[PDB]
C-alpha cells in the first residue's frame, strides 16, 4: 500500500505527460520532439493477435537520422543504460548473422543448436543500433522479419526453428553525405530502401543549423555539463521513478 | 633459529619487525622523499592501519615494501623479502598475529581474543621495486619479489581448488574430514571410528569438501621497450582467494608477486617429466586498474584495499617527486616562453613549424575527465589530424611523439584492419570464455596512439574510429559474442591531402578526402603547408646542415636549454597533480567564441563544400582550453587561456568567406584607413587631453577600451611612429606621450 | 512459377478511407465451464463479423479435401 | 473503484470553462505558496514513507543469505539494486545507500557503520528481530 502513494502522485499529477517527456535527457538540450519518440518506445503497444486467423505487431520503432553534431548517440547511449535488457551494437562492426541468429555447432552431443544473439537476447527491451547505412545490406536484411512480423526464422545446417523476438528497435544512422544537401530533396538523400524506410514507424531527420538565440542557450547547456559544479540539470522526475512508473504502465491495454 | 634452506633466522627478524611494526611513522617516507612535510604530526601509521583492520577484520595488510625500507635498521628484512619470501611472508603473517594479540590483550574488546588468533592473517606487500618488465626476468630470479605492469588479456573461470576432504561416512556410518598439506589425498584403508569395516573402501563426497580460489591470468606486458620484431611477451598468472577477480578482462593492472616455475609432461602416462620447466607467476597483491573510474566495484574485501591505495596517490603515482625537481617545475611553469619553449622541447629536432608543437603538447596533457553519474563518457581527451604538402615533417613528428610518451603505439595505415585497431574478441572453447587480443588501441589504453597514410587507410576500416573517437568504446557484435569493450585513448592521425599537394583551386573539406562527420570527430586539424618562401628556405637547410656537421648531433635547433627528459616527469606530474575547474568569466568568452565560429561559417554554399562549426567545436574549445590550463601548472581556467585554444582552432581556417580554397598569398588599404582613424582619433584625444602627456597603456585604457575589443596596439605603435616622423607627437620616454608644440 | 501475384500500393482518396475503418476495426476486435462458452461463443461472433466460413471448419475442409 | 489509476474523464476536453471568477484566483493562488510548503514537506515525507516499506524486507535480505562480516557499501547496494528489486517495484542505487543508512539508524545496536577513506563500511551481522523497531515508522 505505501508504494501506491508514490504512483498515485506520480499519476494523478495533471502535467506528467509534460514532466516526462522533458525529463528524459537530462543532459540533452532539448531536442523535445525525439526524446517524446523515446518516452513512447520503452512504453510498447499491445501486440494483441487477431482473429485466430493471424497476429499483428505491438511495438514501435523510431529511427533517428541527423546532421553531425546532434546528440543522436547520446540518446542510444543513455536507453540502453536506462531502457532495461537492452543492448547497444555499433552495426557496421557486427555482422547480419551476429544480429538475428547464430548456428554453432556444440561437442555434446555433436550437434548443431543456437546462439541467441543480439535480437533474441534483446526480447522485450529496446535493441539501438548504430550507422545503419554503414551496415551494409547483407546485414540489414537479416533485421526485417524482427522489424515487422516480429519473430525470426531460421533453416540452416539442418535445424529449422523459429524464434519470437518481440524486441523494439532503434537507429541512428547518418545521413549519406555524412551531412545533407539541404539543396538536395529527401528522395536521392537518404540512401536506404523502400521497405525498411517504412516499418520504421517513426522518422526523425534531424537538422543542424545556425542562429543565436538557440546556440547561445546550446553553448550555456554544455558548458554548465562540463561545470560539473553547475549540475542544476535535475529534471522533475529522477531516472529511477521513470523506471517504477513504466513498469507500471507496461500493463495498460486500451 | 636459522633456517636449512634459507639460512635466514627468525628470531632477529621477528624481534626487529615487532618494534618496527610499532615505531613507524610517515616521517621516515618524508626524509627518503625529502618532500615538504604533518600527516597530524606523524601518528603511529601501523598502529592506525592495525587497528583500522582489526575493527574491520580485512585480515590483510597491504605494505609498500619502500616504507619498510626507508626505516632504520629494517633494510635487512628489506632485502630478504626480495630474496626469500616464502619464508618472509610466513614470519610477517605471524608477527601481524601476534601484535593482533598483544593489541587486543591491551585493547579490552575485539574477537573475544580467539576469532581472531583462530583466523589466519595475510600480508600484501607491493612496490618492491619495478622490475624491467618481461625481457628481463632473470632464471637467477626464480624465487624472488617481482613487480610487472601490462594490461590482461584472458582470465580462467574461478577454478576451485581442494583444501579439506570429506571422505565418505561408510556403513560404519561415521564420515571423516581431513585436509591434505600438500599435492597428495590419503585415504585410510580402514572404514570410520569403529573398525566395523577394517577392509574398507572409503569414498569421498566431492561436494561438501572445502575449496580455495585458483584464477589464472594471462599477462601481456605494457609495450614500454618491446623493440621489434616480436610481439609483447606474455606471462600467465595465479591468484588464489582474495585477489580472485579483482581482475577482469581488459583491465590495465599492475601486479607484485613471486615467480616460479615448474616441469611439464609429454606423454603424461609415464610419471617422467620434461626439462626445461614452465614459468609463472604466483601473485601476492595487484595494484587494482591504475586507473580511476571508479563506476562500480569488481571482488570482495580487496576494494577495501584499493580504497587504502588511492589515498597515498602522490609519491606513489609520480613515482619520484622532490621539491628540487618540483622546484625545477615551478621554476619552469613560471618561465614566460613556456608555451613556446616546451613546444620545442618536444621535437627539438623538428624545424620552425611551431604550432603542430603546440597542439602536440596540448594533446599530451588531455583534458580532464569529468564523470557525471548521468550521462557520462565525454571522451576525456581530444584528437588532432594533420596535413599538408609531402615531406613536411608530419611522420617524423609522429615519431617523435610516439617516442616521447610512455604509453604509444605506432600503427601505419593500410596495413592494418579493423580487428587491429580495435581489439578482437573470441570465445575461447577451451573454458568457454571471453578472450581479447592485441587491440592495437587498447595498447594506447591512456596515452596517444599514432597512425599513419590515414587516407590510404581502407573504407571496411576507418569506420572503427567512427566509434572510438567520439565514445571512446567499441561495441562488438559477431556471432559468437556482443559486448562493449572500453578504449579510452587520444588518437592522433598523420594524413595526405588528395593527389601529392593542395590545389588552391580545389576546396578545402574536398582536398581533404575524409567525410565530414569523421572530419569534425576529430578535434582538431592542421594543415601544413610547404613554402616556397627562399626567406625560410635557407634557415632550413642550414638546420640540416648544422645536425651533418657533427657525428653524434644533438640540439639540433637554436642552443637554449630544453629538458628533454625533466618534460616527461614534468608531464606525468600535471596530469596528476592538478584539475582544472572552469572559472565563470571563462564560460562567457568562449560561448561568444563559439557563436563567432559558427556564424562565420554559415551560407547558403557553405553546405557542400566547407567545414561546417559544430558542437564537437564546443567541445574542442573546452577539452582543449583545459588542457592549456593544465600546463603551466594553472588549478583554474583564466580568461586568457581560452585565446590561444580559438587561435589553435583558427590554424586550420583563418581564409575564406563563403567558397573555401584558401590561397591567401600574403599593407592593405583598410588597414591604410584603419591607421589613419586611429590617428584622427587619438589626435583628437590627445589635444583634448591636455595634460600632453599619457603611457601608451594608459591611452589604450582610454580609447582602446571604452568599447569593443581591444586592438593589436602595435598597429598603435605605428600610429604613433607616423605621429614621429610627422611629429605631430612625441613619446618623451617610454613612460609617457606627448604632443607637438 | 506459374502464378503471379501483382500487388500494388496506390494512393487513393476513398478505397483508403474504407480500408482504414476496415483495419481500425480489425485492431479493435483483435483487442468456468460457462464462462468458456460465452467466451468461445464470443470468439465465435468475431468470427462471424467476417461473415463468411469460420476457420476451423476451413482447415477441416482443405483436410477433406486433399484427402 | 479498486485503485485502477485510470484516468478516462479528465482527458476529455477543455471543459474547465464554468468558473468564471474574478480576480479571485489570485485568492487562491494567495494560499498556493502556502501549501507548496507543506507539499514539498509532504512529498519528502513520502520517501520516509517509502523507504520505509523497503526497508521492511531488507533486513531479510542481507540477513538471509549474506553472512560474510566484513561487507563494505558498493557492493551491498548493488547487490540490493538488481536484486529482487529488478521486479515489479525497482529501487535506485543511493537509495538503497540511504536504505542502509536507516537501517543502521533504526538499529545502532548491532549494525555498527564507519567510513574510512570512501564508503561507508558496514557492520558483523548478528541476527536479531526487527519489525518490533519497524513500527518506529
Ligand atoms: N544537442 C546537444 N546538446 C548538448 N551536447 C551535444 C548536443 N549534440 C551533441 N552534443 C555533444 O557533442 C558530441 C557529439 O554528439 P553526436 O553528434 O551524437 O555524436 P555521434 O552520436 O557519434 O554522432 P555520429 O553521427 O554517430 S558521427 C557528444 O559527445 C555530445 O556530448
Ligand atoms: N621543417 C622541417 N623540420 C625538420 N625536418 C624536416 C623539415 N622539413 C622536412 N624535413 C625532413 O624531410 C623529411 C620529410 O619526412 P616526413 O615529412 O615526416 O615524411 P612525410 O612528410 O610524412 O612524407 P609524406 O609524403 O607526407 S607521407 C624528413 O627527413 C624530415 O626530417
Amino acid at each position: 500500500s505505501d508504494e501506491i502513494n508514490e504512483l498515485k502522485e506520480m499519476v494523478k499529477d495533471e502535467h506528467i505527460y509534460d514532466k516526462l517527456v522533458r525529463s528524459i535527457a537530462p543532459a540533452v538540450f532539448g531536442h523535445e520532439a525525439v526524446k517524446k519518440g523515446i518516452l513512447l518506445q520503452m512504453l510498447g503497444g499491445v501486440h494483441k493477435s487477431t482473429v485466430e486467423g493471424i497476429k499483428l505487431r505491438g511495438d514501435i520503432n523510431i529511427c533517428v537520422v541527423g546532421d553531425p553534431s546532434t546528440s543522436k548517440s547520446q540518446f542510444l547511449k543513455y536507453v540502453v543504460g536506462f531502457a532495461p535488457r537492452s543492448v547497444y551494437t555499433s552495426g557496421k562492426a557486427s555482422s547480419a548473422a551476429g544480429l538475428t541468429a547464430a548456428v554453432v555447432r556444440d561437442e555434446e552431443g555433436g550437434d548443431y543448436t543456437i546462439e541467441a544473439g543480439a535480437l533474441m537476447l534483446a526480447d522485450n527491451g529496446i535493441c539501438c543500433i548504430d550507422e545503419f547505412d554503414k551496415m551494409d545490406i547483407s546485414d540489414q536484411v537479416a533485421i526485417h522479419e524482427a522489424m515487422e512480423q516480429q519473430t525470426i526464422s531460421i533453416a540452416k545446417a539442418g535445424i529449422h526453428a523459429t524464434l519470437n523476438a518481440r524486441t523494439s528497435i532503434l537507429a541512428a544512422a547518418n545521413p549519406v553525405g555524412g551531412r545533407y544537401n539541404r539543396k538536395l530533396s529527401l528522395r536521392g538523400n537518404l540512401n536506404m530502401t523502400a521497405p525498411i524506410m517504412s516499418r520504421f514507424d517513426l522518422f526523425f531527420v534531424i537538422l543542424d543549423d545556425c542562429n543565436e538565440k538557440i546556440d547561445t542557450e546550446l553553448a550555456s547547456h554544455i558548458v554548465d555539463l562540463h561545470m560539473k559544479r553547475d549540475e542544476a540539470i535535475e529534471p522533475p522526475f529522477s531516472a529511477e521513478q521513470l523506471r517504477r512508473y513504466i513498469k507500471y504502465a507496461r500493463t495498460f491495454k486500451p | 633459529r636459522i633456517i636449512w634452506g634459507t639460512n635466514v633466522s627468525i628470531q632477529e627478524c621477528t624481534t626487529n619487525f615487532r618494534n618496527f611494526l610499532m615505531s613507524f611513522k610517515y616521517k621516515f617516507r618524508k626524509i627518503l622523499d625529502e618532500r615538504e612535510e604533518n600527516t597530524t604530526d606523524e601518528e603511529l601509521y601501523y598502529i592506525k592501519q592495525l587497528n583500522e583492520m582489526r575493527e574491520l577484520g580485512t585480515s590483510n595488510l597491504n605494505l609498500d615494501a619502500r616504507n619498510l625500507l626507508a626505516y632504520k635498521q629494517t633494510e635487512d628484512l628489506y632485502h630478504q623479502l626480495l630474496n626469500y619470501p616464502q619464508e618472509v611472508i610466513s614470519i610477517m603473517d605471524q608477527t601481524i598475529k601476534d601484535c593482533m594479540v598483544s593489541l587486543i590483550v591491551d585493547n579490552n574488546l575485539d574477537y573475544d581474543l580467539d576469532e581472531i588468533e583462530t583466523k589466519f592473517y595475510k600480508v600484501r606487500p607491493y612496490n618492491v621495486g619495478s622490475c624491467k618488465g618481461m625481457r628481463e626476468l632473470n632464471p637467477n630470479d626464480i624465487d624472488k619479489l617481482i613487480n610487472l605492469k601490462g594490461l590482461v588479456l584472458r582470465s580462467t573461470p574461478v577454478i576451485p581448488d581442494m583444501k579439506v576432504a570429506f571422505f565418505k561416512c561408510n556403513v560404519c556410518d561415521h564420515t571423516m574430514a581431513v585436509e591434505i598439506d600438500r599435492g597428495v589425498i590419503q585415504e585410510p584403508a580402514r572404514c570410520e571410528r569403529i573398525d566395523c569395516n577394517e577392509p574398507n573402501s572409503m569414498s569421498l563426497i566431492h561436494n561438501r569438501c572445502s575449496f580455495a580460489d585458483k584464477q589464472v591470468i594471462k599477462l601481456q606486458e605494457t609495450p614500454d621497450f618491446v623493440p621489434d620484431g616480436q610481439t609483447p611477451h606474455s606471462i600467465s598468472l595465479c591468484v588464489y582467494d582474495e585477489l580472485v577477480d579483482s581482475c577482469r578482462a581488459g583491465d590495465r593492472i599492475e601486479v607484485t608477486g613471486t615467480f616460479r616455475s615448474i616441469p611439464i609432461r609429454a606423454n603424461s602416462r609415464q610419471r617422467v617429466l620434461k626439462s626445461l620447466y614452465k614459468t609463472y607467476v604466483d601473485v601476492v597483491h595487484v595494484k587494482k586498474v591504475s586507473d580511476k573510474r571508479l563506476d562500480v566495484d569488481t571482488s570482495t574485501i580487496e576494494q577495501e584495499l584499493m580504497q587504502n591505495k588511492v589515498d597515498h596517490n602522490e609519491v606513489e603515482e609520480v613515482r619520484q617527486i622532490t621539491d628540487q625537481d618540483l622546484a625545477k617545475i615551478r621554476e619552469v611553469a613560471a618561465r614566460e616562453d613556456l608555451y613556446s619553449l616546451l613546444a620545442r622541447s618536444i621535437a627539438p629536432s623538428i624545424y620552425e613549424l611551431e604550432d603542430v608543437k603546440k597542439g602536440i603538447l596540448l594533446q599530451l596533457f588531455g583534458g580532464t575527465n569529468k564523470t557525471f553519474t548521468k550521462g557520462g563518457r565525454y571522451r576525456g581527451d581530444i584528437n588532432i589530424l594533420l596535413c599538408g604538402d609531402p615531406s613536411t615533417s608530419k611522420s617524423q613528428i609522429l615519431q617523435y611523439v610516439h617516442k616521447i610518451t610512455p604509453r604509444g603505439v605506432y600503427t601505419s595505415g593500410k596495413g592494418s584492419s579493423a580487428v587491429g585497431l580495435t581489439a578482437y574478441i573470441t570465445r575461447d572453447v577451451d573454458t568457454k570464455q571471453l578472450v581479447l587480443e592485441s587491440g592495437a588501441l587498447v595498447l594506447s589504453d591512456g596515452g596517444v596512439c599514432c597512425i599513419d597514410e590515414f587516407d590510404k587507410m581502407s573504407d571496411s576500416t576507418r569506420s572503427v574510429l567512427h566509434e572510438v573517437m567520439e565514445q571512446q568504446t567499441i561495441s562488438i557484435a559477431k556471432a559468437g559474442i556482443i559486448t562493449t569493450l572500453n578504449a579510452r585513448s587520444s588518437i592522433l592521425a598523420s594524413a595526405n591531402p588528395i593527389g601529392s599537394r593542395y590545389n588552391p583551386n580545389l576546396p578545402v573539406t574536398e582536398n581533404i578526402d575524409l567525410p565530414p562527420p569523421l572530419l569534425s570527430r576529430f578535434d582538431l586539424v592542421y594543415l601544413v603547408l610547404d613554402k616556397v618562401d627562399e626567406k625560410n628556405d635557407r634557415e632550413l637547410a642550414k638546420h640540416l646542415t648544422n645536425l651533418y656537421l657533427e657525428d653524434k648531433p644533438e640540439h639540433i635547433s637554436q642552443d637554449d636549454v630544453l629538458p628533454v627528459e625533466f618534460l616527461t616527469m614534468y608531464i606525468s606530474y600535471a596530469k596528476e597533480h592538478i584539475h582544472p575547474i572552469i572559472t565563470e568569466a571563462a564560460k562567457t568568452e568562449l560561448v561568444r567564441a563559439y557563436v563567432g565560429m559558427r556564424k562565420m561559417g554559415d551560407d547558403s554554399r557553405s553546405d557542400e563544400k566547407r567545414i561546417t562549426a559544430t558542437t564537437r567545436q564546443l567541445e574542442s574549445m573546452i577539452r582543449l582550453a583545459e588542457a592549456h590550463a593544465k600546463m603551466k601548472l594553472k588549478n583554474v581556467v583564466e580568461l586568457e587561456d581560452v585565446q590561444e585554444a580559438v587561435r589553435l582552432i583558427r590554424s586550420a581556417i583563418k581564409d575564406y568567406a563563403t567558397d573555401p580554397k584558401t590561397g591567401k598569398i600574403d599593407k592593405s588599404v583598410i588597414q591604410r584607413k584603419l591607421q589613419e582613424d586611429l590617428s584622427r582619433e587619438i589626435m583628437n584625444v590627445l589635444k583634448d587631453q591636455a595634460s600632453d602627456s599619457m603611457s601608451f597603456n594608459e591611452l589604450i585604457k582610454q580609447i582602446n577600451e571604452h568599447s569593443q575589443d581591444r586592438v593589436e596596439s602595435s598597429d598603435i605603435q605605428e600610429a604613433l611612429s607616423r605621429l614621429q616622423q610627422e611629429d605631430k607627437v612625441i613619446v618623451l620616454g617610454e613612460g609617457v606621450r606627448r604632443s607637438v608644440r | 512459377f506459374d502464378i503471379l501475384c501483382v500487388v500494388r500500393d496506390l494512393v487513393d482518396e476513398e478505397a483508403d478511407e474504407r480500408l482504414a475503418t476496415f483495419v481500425v476495426d480489425s485492431h479493435v476486435r483483435s483487442h468456468q465451464l460457462n464462462a468458456r462458452q460465452r467466451r468461445l461463443q464470443r470468439q465465435r461472433k468475431k468470427e462471424e463479423e467476417i461473415s463468411p466460413i469460420p476457420q476451423e471448419l476451413l482447415m477441416k475442409y482443405i483436410h477433406y479435401a486433399r484427402t | 473503484n479498486s485503485r485502477y489509476l485510470a484516468n478516462s474523464k479528465e482527458n476529455f476536453m477543455y471543459k474547465e470553462k464554468m468558473p468564471d471568477s474574478q480576480a479571485n484566483l489570485m485568492d487562491r493562488l494567495r494560499e498556493r505558496e502556502r501549501r507548496s510548503a507543506a507539499l514539498l514537506s509532504q512529498r519528502q515525507k513520502r520517501y520516509q514513507q517509502f523507504l520505509a516499506m523497503k526497508m521492511t524486507q531488507v533486513f531479510d535480505i542481507l540477513f538471509s543469505l549474506t553472512r560474510g562480516q566484513p561487507y563494505t557499501e558498493t557492493y551491498l547496494s548493488s547487490l540490493i539494486v538488481d536484486s529482487l528489486q529488478d521486479s515489479n517495484n525497482p529501487i535506485g542505487t543511493k537509495e538503497a545507500s540511504e536504505i542502509l543508512a536507516g537501517l543502521q539508524g533504526i538499529l545502532p545496536m548491532d549494525i555498527s557503520v564507519h567510513q574510512v577513506d570512501g564508503g561507508l563500511k558496514v557492520y558483523r551481522w548478528n541476527s536479531l528481530d526487527k519489525n518490533r523497531f519497524s513500527k518506529l515508522l
